[PDB]
This record gives C-alpha cells, sequence and structure tokens, in this order.
C-alpha cells in the first residue's frame, strides 16, 4: 500500500499491537534473496518516541506510551523495506506512507 | 530534561561486562546541538557463584 491506514481508542495499552505492514519480492521464498526487513525512517511529531516497528514480523507497536485523543490526535510515519544481509545501496529505493489516529471516546463527563 | 542516566533492574556480572550505550541531545524541532557521548556501563563482580566440589 501506498497509505497503510491504522486507528485505536483512548488509553490502548503500552507495548500494545496498534497495526501490522507488508512487502513482497520477486526472489523465492524463504531465502536470503527475500527475506523482508522494516524500519520507520521518519516520524510525524518526532518527538516523544510514540511507537515501535518489528524488523522481521513487520508489527507495529506503542511503545512505554499510552496515546489520547485529547492530547494528541495524528500521526504519520514513513517507513522503508529492504531485504539481504543489511548492506544498504548507494542508489534510491521506493518508502511507504503509515497514518495512525487516535480516536476520542466519552471518557470525559460533562462538567 | 536533565540527563540522569538510569538503569531499569538489575543485571548479572556472569554473563554482562559491559554494555555500550550512546547519550545525544536534541530540540524539539529536531535540531542536534550536541555531539554523541559513548558511555561504557561496565559490570561489577561480587561472590555470587557458589563453590562447589568436585
Amino acid at each position: 500500500q501506498d497509505v497503510f491506514v491504522g486507528s485505536v481508542e483512548e488509553l490502548s495499552a503500552a507495548h500494545t499491537l496498534v497495526m501490522k505492514i507488508n512487502a513482497t519480492d520477486a526472489d523465492e521464498p524463504n531465502t536470503l534473496n527475500s527475506k523482508i526487513s522494516y524500519r520507520i525512517v521518519s516520524l510525524e511529531p518526532a518527538y516523544p518516541p510514540v511507537f515501535y516497528l518489528n524488523k522481521d514480523t513487520g508489527e507495529i507497536y506503542t511503545t512505554s506510551v499510552t496515546l489520547d485523543r485529547e492530547e494528541h490526535s495524528s500521526y504519520t510515519l514513513t517507513v522503508e523495506a529492504r531485504d539481504g544481509n543489511g548492506e544498504v545501496t548507494d542508489k534510491p529505493v521506493k518508502q511507504a506512507q503509515v497514518q495512525i489516529r487516535i480516536l476520542d471516546v466519552n471518557d470525559n463527563i460533562p462538567v | 530534561d536533565t540527563g540522569n542516566l538510569y538503569c531499569t533492574r538489575p543485571v548479572d556480572r556472569e554473563q554482562y561486562e559491559s554494555f555500550e550505550i550512546i547519550a545525544f541531545a536534541t530540540t524539539p524541532d529536531g535540531y542536534t546541538p550536541e555531539l554523541p557521548l559513548p558511555l561504557i556501563i561496565k559490570i561489577e563482580d561480587e561472590n555470587d557463584n557458589y563453590p562447589i566440589f568436585t
């Protein structure tokens, strides 16, 4: 996908799955020619750290944080995918968007 | 806001003799106004293996 999309409710826990992402390779499955490694290479907002990407299983989790609509609602991430033993080229490669929104719940009673 | 380093749980000298941590300062607009300082946390030893007969 160009734009992967995700969301959760308020105070969804720390170190908890938010969403997953995927890429495909044209070399034979279950080999070094096709093992897919995943990283984040831009965040918005870039402080504090809010999430994590697993290199092998391609999942995105929150970090030690609970997220609230009422504190901040909308995040954007730029990811990259490459294969082989982790020797980066000098040539440019494609990257992907991930967008993640914190949903409002009625946690707050009207005063 | 202060740079106080902490360790988070106990650790065994048995298997760990040093970790290789790096400290870097940043602003809230992403600007980097200090060079990274690598610091080696050395682990230190106490008599905690028993002696055992052969």
